[PDB]
RNA sequence: GAAGACAUUGUCAGGUGGGGAGUUUGGCUGGGGCGGCACAUCUGUUAAACGAUAACGCAGAUGUCCUAAGGGGGGCUCAUG
RNA sequence: UUGACAUUGUGAAGAGACAUAGAGGGUGUAGAAUAAGUGGGAGCUUCGGCGCCAGUGAAAUACCACUACCUUUAUAGUUUC
RNA sequence: UUGACCUCAAAUCAGGUAGGAGUACCCGCUGAACUUAAGCAUAUCAAUAAGCGGAGGAAAAGAAACCAACCGGGAUUGC
């Protein structure tokens, strides 16, 4: 639910936003892949 | 005034708004109702005229948004030295302050001066600052 | 809210002023209870007038300088020009106020001429023995009354030689008005080489 | 190091790039992509030379 | 420094006035709060004065002077002997030493009005409703 | 204004003084403005340009080339000023030695408002280039009343290279002449000029052949 | 400094006969004795100078009076104390060159 | 041992900051919402031959333009056939 | 998170920026030559020589000043890194 | 070696003192919001309620680094 994580809530299963958080971001926010220089499966 | 308010459901495809103090030409507008009550809101996709750049926003439809003044002027070339054009208007008044563009439409202008065409220059004014977007050949008057 | 043709009404009442109310009911009982005060400090001081003597003195501002009143206590050099110490003086019950000065000769010739008086009308008993009963009065302000001096006497002559007493006011508005401005030419046109 | 900015990007070198070999700068540059972006740069400037000769 | 305001995470919970947790001041001083501290280390003592020694970036230094309201030399020796009487338990608590009148503003003059003869004193006197008997 | 009329009075007094009795020369001497601009950037800052008409002329006698119409060189004929025709323009057909020779034989020329537009095409972008570029007249207007006015002229221009000159005048005229054209030169550059009276970088009286008097 | 005996100008009031009563001790307060004239004069030839007024004494030896009163009136509360204290270093400079 | 007048700490100043706080999120309306503006105005009509007079009645219009397209005078007569 | 001030003392070097005192300097080609640009200038001359007409060159040459950009020494200098 | 001084300790050392209660009134710190503004954020409620520290029969203040501008007044408190 919202309430209990950033990534909660919605009628589909998602993010919303990106999971890319910044590594200036505060208790609370820091949920996701903090400070990612990059993503993804590389080859 | 340089700049005059306007309503979002009033603005249409192919005008001009101000987005984050930029002039801006829309290429996309989309309406979707917010809540079943609820106002619809309005999704604005622009492009900035001088940089190029896409400038997006959603607003609701009963706020206003800022538009800008933008003025077309048809100016015949004189010279193109130092990246700065000369122009001439009609009655005789000329302006050199004029910056040369910068892409592939100051190349064209440049190899076309070059090569000794007559040349037709449409340079537009919005808040303050000036360009050049286009150029023509004159069919008569040679 | 606003209504009909009234006055416009300012009633400091927004606060909780409820817990704050004095009614005064114990205005009967505290007057009785401060006669009682009186009466018993009159009784412990029984030789003693219940008060110091306090000197005539002049009203501070211009809407009271026309009034003369009573002051805190005599000057240092009001009680020497009396003859008697500062000291001894607050022993025989003279009010004394070091911080007052003498600037006007009328006000220190009347408070020295009370303080005379005072001085006639005391009796001062041996600090040892006798101590020879005398029935004490109880307001030294009441047998030395504070009396406005006479400034005029009620009819005269009159002395009539063309001024008006408008034309001179006005003068004396006008040069205190433009005073500054004129040292200010005069200053110019002396260093106007 | 006159130009504008320019301490502000020392500063951190040293503080945590400080202990590193050129070859792992290297590779962490490739990682970062920052070396494609010179490369660019470069080859921008190189453009702009050959566009003044074909007019010529 | 400053005091911060202890609330947890900076959570207030009410109006945008006040809001602010961290450039807030107490109304005390250093100096106050130092002598009220040697005051609750010897209870037994009555706090006389303080003063500055020294400072650096993270602390003030005070030495502050005590009087033994149970010695007998201070029990006799009658310039002294005022500091025995039970009016004078905890002056520093109570805002009656120098630093303390200093803070609470007491002093004569027309840029102490609201401050004169203590503030909370001062307005329950301009607060209060006074009515008589015969009303007037 | 930084700089003061009665120290304008003075320059101008020992310029004149050192111009006419001292050190007399056989050509009319010009007195000239020689102004440099600082905190300025000519790439990214607007690039000024203005024009002011002096009431008494600087330059009573400078070469003027008026291309002219069939009206325009009828009039020229009383105005006595020199002009080549249309066909004439045509007859140089775009030879750039031969107009070269012309951009150094005339300072200055004025054109019609019919044929300004086809002068660059008869004639190029070296006039452009020099800085001598025709300014139009009208059938309306009086040439000769013209030629004083352009005659009179004194232009800003920032080009490239952050110091300017004009002619103020000649040593000849009455000194309070010299004195209001000089103040209303200085008012007009830096009217031109944005955050005024702070960008002068340097303001210079002189007269011809003789020596430069600093005026802040 | 007499009275005009009318009620404006620039001496209204009443004339009364003035009696220009004995000095009071406390308005002397601020006056220096010879005993802390001695003291102060001990005291500053112990301690010498602070490094606000060894940066002084060099603007009055460089930059000037003008300067060093600005800088003085930065650095202490007021410009009457900024002037009093270039003057006293003034002082300082002028006997210390006589040194 | 390490580090060293740099970190740390204190106070100001800029940035970031739904992690958190407080608050707001027009009206008319043949229900509300969408739509429209009947929300400040103007012409004709509804309008019932003084005036006034409603509806989300009908047909339209306004947020400008003009150193003359203002003021005075003189001369002349226009569309059309 | 970033900057300033304080905590915060003691020593050496190397750069940079201003103030105001003065010096010298500028080579694509063509063109008699080494063209930093501007603006005046048709006469200036000290040689009766140099410019001007004329050659070339985007830019023309004497005789004047100005403004940048460089290098360059010094101060009981002012300073920053 | 011995005897001092300074500073810091230990004693169920000799003798004392502090805590807690009460809290109507008093001296301080800390500190809201409901409410009013016909909405609401500055403001208001309120320098209040709640919380904390400290006294007495009263407390506090108090003998001018005052008020004034007059012919000057003269500690504090209260009406
Ligand atoms: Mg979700
Ligand atoms: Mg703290």
């Amino acid at each position: 639910n919202p309430v209990d994580h950033p990534h909660g809530g919605g009628n589909h299963q998602h993010i919303g936003k990106a999971s890319t958080i910044s590594r200036g971001a505060v208790s609370g926010q820091k949920a996701g892949l903090i400070a990612a220089r990059r993503t993804g499966l590389l080859r | 005034s340089a700049t005059y308010p306007m309503q979002c459901s009033a603005l249409r495809k192919n005008g001009f708004v101000v987005i984050k103090s930029r002039p801006c030409k829309i290429v996309d507008m989309s309406t979707s109702k917010t809540g079943k009550h609820g106002h619809a809101k309005v999704h604005l996709v622009a492009i900035d005229i001088f940089t190029g750049k896409k400038l997006e926003d959603l607003s609701p439809s009963t706020h206003n948004m800022e538009v800008p003044v933008v003025k077309r002027n048809e100016y015949q070339l004189l010279d193109i030295d130092d990246g700065f054009l000369s122009l001439m208007n009609m009655d005789g008044d000329t302006k050199d302050d004029v910056k040369a563009p910068e892409g592939e439409l100051g190349d064209s202008l440049q190899t076309a001066f070059d090569e000794g065409k007559d040349l037709m220059v449409t340079i537009i004014s919005a808040m303050g600052e000036e360009a050049a977007i286009s150029f023509k050949e004159a069919a008569r008057t040679d | 809210a606003i209504s009909k043709n009234l006055p416009i009404l300012k009633n400091h009442f927004r606060k909780h002023w409820q817990e704050r109310v004095k009614v005064h009911f114990d205005q009967a009982g505290k007057k009785v209870s401060r006669r009682n005060a009186r009466a018993t400090r009159a009784a412990k001081i029984a030789p003693r007038p219940l008060d110091l003597l306090r000197p005539v003195v002049r009203a501070p501002t211009v809407k009271y300088n026309r009034k003369v009143r009573a002051g805190r206590g005599f000057t240092l050099a009001e009680v020497k020009a009396a003859g008697l110490t500062a000291a001894y003086a607050r022993t025989i019950g003279i009010a004394v106020d070091h911080r007052r000065q003498n600037r006007n000769q009328e006000i220190f010739d009347a408070n020295v001429q009370r303080l005379k008086e005072y001085q006639s009308k005391i009796i001062v008993f041996p600090r040892n023995g006798k101590a020879p009963e005398a029935e004490q009065v109880l307001s030294a302000a009441a047998t030395f009354p504070i009396a406005q001096p006479a400034t005029d006497v009620e009819a005269r002559a009159v002395q009539d030689n063309g001024e008006s007493a408008f034309r001179t006011l006005r003068l004396a508005r006008s040069e205190k008005k433009f005073r500054g401005i004129r040292e200010k030419r005069a200053r110019e046109k002396a260093e106007a080489e | 190091s006159n130009v504008r900015g320019k301490r502000g990007k020392l500063k951190k070198i040293q503080k945590k790039y400080a202990d590193q070999d050129e070859t792992e700068r290297l590779l962490r540059l490739e990682a970062l992509g920052t070396l494609k972006g010179i490369e660019k740069q470069q080859q921008r400037k190189k453009e702009e030379i050959m566009k003044r000769e074909v007019r010529e | 420094g400053n005091r911060k305001r202890p609330v947890p995470k900076g959570a207030t919970y009410g109006k945008p006035t006040n809001q602010g947790v961290n450039e807030l001041k107490y109304q005390r001083s250093l100096r106050a709060t130092a002598e009220e501290r040697v005051g609750r280390r010897a209870a037994n003592l009555r706090v006389l004065n303080s003063y500055w020694v020294n400072q650096d970036s993270t602390y003030k230094y005070f030495e502050v002077i005590l009087v033994d309201p149970q010695h007998k030399a201070i029990r006799r020796d009658a310039r002294y002997n005022w500091i025995c009487d039970p009016v004078h338990k905890h002056r520093e608590a109570r805002g009656l030493t120098a630093t303390g009148k200093k803070s609470r503003g007491i002093n004569k003059g027309h840029k102490f009005n609201n401050t004169k003869a203590g503030r909370r004193k001062t307005w329950k006197r301009q607060n209060t409703l006074s009515l008589w008997r015969y009303r007037k | 204004s930084k700089i003061t009329s009665s120290q304008v009075r003075e320059h101008v007094k020992e310029l004149l003084k050192y111009s006419n009795e001292t050190k007399k020369r056989n050509f009319l001497e010009t007195v000239e403005l020689q102004v440099g601009l600082k905190n300025y950037d000519p790439q990214r800052d607007k690039r000024f340009s203005g024009s002011l008409k002096l009431p008494n002329c600087p330059r009573p006698n400078m070469s003027i080339c008026i291309f002219g119409d069939a009206f325009d060189v009828d009039r020229a004929k009383s105005c006595g000023v020199d002009a080549m025709s249309v066909d004439d323009l045509k007859k140089l057909n775009k030879n750039k030695k031969l107009i070269k020779k012309l951009s150094k034989k005339y300072n200055a020329f004025i054109a019609s408002e019919v044929l300004i537009k086809q002068v660059p095409r008869l004639l190029g972008p070296q006039l452009s280039k020099a800085g001598k570029f025709p300014t139009p007249v009208s059938h309306n207007d009086d040439l000769y009343g013209k030629v004083t006015d352009v005659r009179s002229t004194i232009k800003f221009q920032l080009k490239k290279v952050l110091c300017l000159a004009v002619a103020v005048g000649n040593v000849e005229m009455e000194e309070d002449v010299l004195v209001n054209q000089i103040l209303m030169s200085v008012n007009f550059f830096v009217s031109l000029l944005k955050k005024n009276w702070q960008n002068v970088g340097s303001l210079v009286v002189k007269s011809s052949m003789g020596p430069a008097f600093r005026l802040y | 400094t007499v009275k005009t005996g009318i009620a404006i100008g620039l001496n209204k009031g009443k004339k009364v006969t003035s009696m220009t009563p004995a000095p009071k001790i406390s308005y002397k307060k601020g006056a220096a004795s010879n005993r802390t004239k001695f003291v102060r004069s001990l005291v500053r030839e112990i301690a010498g100078l602070s490094p606000y007024e060894r940066r002084l004494i060099d603007l009055i030896r460089n930059s000037g009076e003008k300067r060093a009163r600005k800088v003085a009136k930065k650095r202490l509360g007021s410009f009457t104390r900024a002037k009093a204290k270039v003057e006293e270093m003034n002082n300082i400079i002028a006997a210390s060159r006589r040194h």
